[PDB]
């Protein structure tokens, strides 16, 4: 996790939560991945859902809920609220 | 003489039971043809009647099945099969034996069916500013009673009007407004009601 | 395959309408029918044990994924093959 | 397909003539007898009466009520039912049908709201209602005619609202008393739209 070192502390972790929605949803290209676009129409469904919470909840080191993926529909939401969700 | 065709009134039916609805007849309907001469009207509040039922037993096209009709000679059964929320209005007991057609029938109040409640008998003395207008209207208001079977007293009669809303949909009651218009002088010299909603009259007054 | 998104019980048991559901109790087997119009086994003298007064078949529509029920696609399916029977809410006593 | 749409309702006083056409579309119009249904507002229906077929030939019959004073008329090329109204009366002011038969009455038009009311048209005295210490509502008192509309906070309560039907007097006039019930201090508008009288109350016990 990184300890605030610059406000890039935000771009830094939209770049990792970008990563690992890369990693989840099977794009061999992690290089882009539609940020304005909703968890519901990527393929993010239960087991995408599931193993993108704990992939965040590892790397971060978070306690996602189990409806997080509902809770923030949009990577961008997903990732603002994990980067103020500290503390 | 005039066949004397009449539909037992106060017909309670609930969504998803089944009803039926009787009729009376002095002379016989059923004609030399073999087919009885009555019908079966729905005048649906808000909205023209339709045709149900004719000859007795024969439906009319446009209204599903659910209207079923039988009877015998003199006496005659719609069997509804079943009501649905939008079943509700007044039914009819037309025969057609001798035009002219001029009484259609008083009709038959069918209701949405729900257990007896208690009618809020609300006593309202008229406004002053009305009795300074040259009026008053001195108003006895039920609301949340069924069925709607009472009449307001004005007692302490005859200068009464009526005034009751059909039912609503998610409370399934009714409402009555018992209007005393009144003059200038008369006004210093009580209402209550009998609905089977209690047994002893409640008397309360301006 | 089941066992990949985690959609199973440990155990088996469909723990149907229980707070120790865990998922589906997978068994495997069979079931077949001998459907006749009522009136054509009455004539014919075959048994008749049970009559299908009507059925639906009404898809989840856009759900919340594949393999996520729909909440207001089985009352119109419950519905459907309710108005088609001529039968109601108030008629089945027990459901399957 | 069949349809039976009518035309002719107006506001008039006792003892003049108004026009009621019956419009026939989608069938044959000489073989159907043409009849003519006069509902009473809130309560039973009363029968007019109808005209045969030019085919039938035949009469027309009418209401013992209206002898000498309502013809009925039909006719093919043009395809229009008529209900002649002369020396109109009190009664008279109800809702008029068209029916599709002279002993079937299988089809029903939408229906005119023939008024004769001997009142003017002017704003209403709305009264309001003192409750005793409950519910409160406001009456309507004196207007005329019936396109009527009355809520309550402005349209912004709808639980316990009961706009009470149409009151008629003797005096040509109407009465309305919409009430709520909720304990409490409530706004309640009533919108004439004939007369543009556009009154806004405050209740207080």
């Amino acid at each position: 996790l990184a300890s605030l070192p610059a406000p890039e502390r935000e771009k830094a972790l939209f770049e990792l939560v970008r990563s690992h929605a890369a990693a989840v949803l099977g794009h061999a290209s992690a290089e882009r991945v539609p940020a304005d676009q909703a968890f519901a129409e990527l393929g993010v469904d239960s087991l995408s859902a599931l193993e993108l919470r704990n992939r965040l909840g590892a790397a971060t080191g978070v306690r996602l809920p189990t409806t997080t993926v509902f809770d923030h529909p949009d990577v961008r939401t997903l990732a603002a609220h994990l980067t103020s969700e500290l503390g | 003489d005039v066949v004397m065709t009449q539909s037992p009134l106060s017909l309670p039916v609930t969504p998803g039971e089944p009803a039926s609805i009787s009729c009376r007849s002095s002379q016989s309907l059923l004609h030399s043809n073999g087919y009885n001469y009555l019908d079966w009207y729905l005048q649906k509040p808000g909205q023209s009647p339709q045709l149900l039922i004719y000859l007795g037993s024969n439906r009319a096209s446009g209204v599903p099945d659910r209207f079923s009709g039988s009877g015998s000679g003199t006496d005659f059964t719609l069997k509804i099969s079943r009501v649905e929320a939008e079943d509700v209005g007044v039914y009819y007991c037309m025969q057609s034996l001798q035009t002219p057609r001029l009484t259609f029938g008083p009709g038959t109040k069918v209701d949405i069916k729900r257990t007896v409640a208690a009618p809020s008998v609300f006593i309202f003395p008229p406004s002053d500013e009305q009795l300074k207008s040259g009026t008053a209207s001195v108003v006895c208001l039920l609301n949340n009673f069924y069925p709607r079977g009472a009449k307001v007293q004005w007692k302490v009669s005859g200068n009464s009007q009526e005034s009751v809303t059909e039912q609503d949909s998610k409370d399934s009651t009714y409402s009555l407004s018992s209007t005393l218009t009144l003059s200038k002088a008369d006004y210093e010299k009580a209402c209550e009601v009998t609905h089977q909603g209690l047994s002893s009259p409640v008397t309360k007054s301006f | 395959d089941f066992s990949r998104m985690n959609s199973l019980a440990p155990d088996g048991r469909c723990k149907a309408f229980s707070a120790g559901a865990n998922g589906f109790g997978m068994a495997e087997g069979a079931g077949m029918l001998l459907l006749e119009r009522l009136s054509d086994a009455r004539r014919n003298g075959h048994p008749v044990l049970a009559v299908l007064r009507g059925t639906a078949v009404n898809s989840d529509g856009a759900s919340n994924g594949l393999s996520a029920p729909n909440g207001r696609a089985q009352v119109r399916v419950i519905q459907q093959a309710l108005a088609e029977s001529g039968l109601g809410p108030a008629d089945i006593d027990a459901v399957e | 397909e069949v349809q039976l749409v009518q035309s002719g309702g107006g506001l008039v006083q006792p003892g003049r003539s108004l026009r009621l056409s019956c419009t026939a579309s989608g069938f044959t119009f000489g073989d159907y007898a043409m009849s003519w249904v006069r509902q009473a507002p809130g309560k039973g229906l009363e029968w007019v009466g109808f005209i045969r077929s030019k085919a039938y030939g035949g009469t027309t019959e009418y209401a013992a009520s209206v002898k000498g004073r309502f013809t009925i008329s039909r006719d093919d090329s043009k395809s229009i039912a008529y209900l002649q109204m002369n020396s109109l009366k009190t009664e008279d002011t109800a809702v008029y049908y068209c029916t599709r038969g002279g002993t079937l009455f299988d089809y029903w038009g939408q229906g005119t709201l023939v008024t004769v009311s001997s009142a003017s048209t002017k704003g209403p005295s709305v009264f309001p209602l003192a409750p005793s210490s409950a519910a409160l509502g406001c009456l309507v008192k004196d207007y005329f005619p019936e396109p009527v509309t009355v809520s309550w906070n402005s349209g912004a309560l709808t639980s316990g609202v009961h706009t009470f039907p149409a009151v008629l007097q003797s005096s040509g006039l109407y009465s309305l008393s919409s009430v709520v019930t909720v304990p409490s201090t409530y706004i309640c508008n009533v919108n004439h739209k004939p007369s543009n009288t556009k009154v806004d109350k405050k209740v207080e016990p």
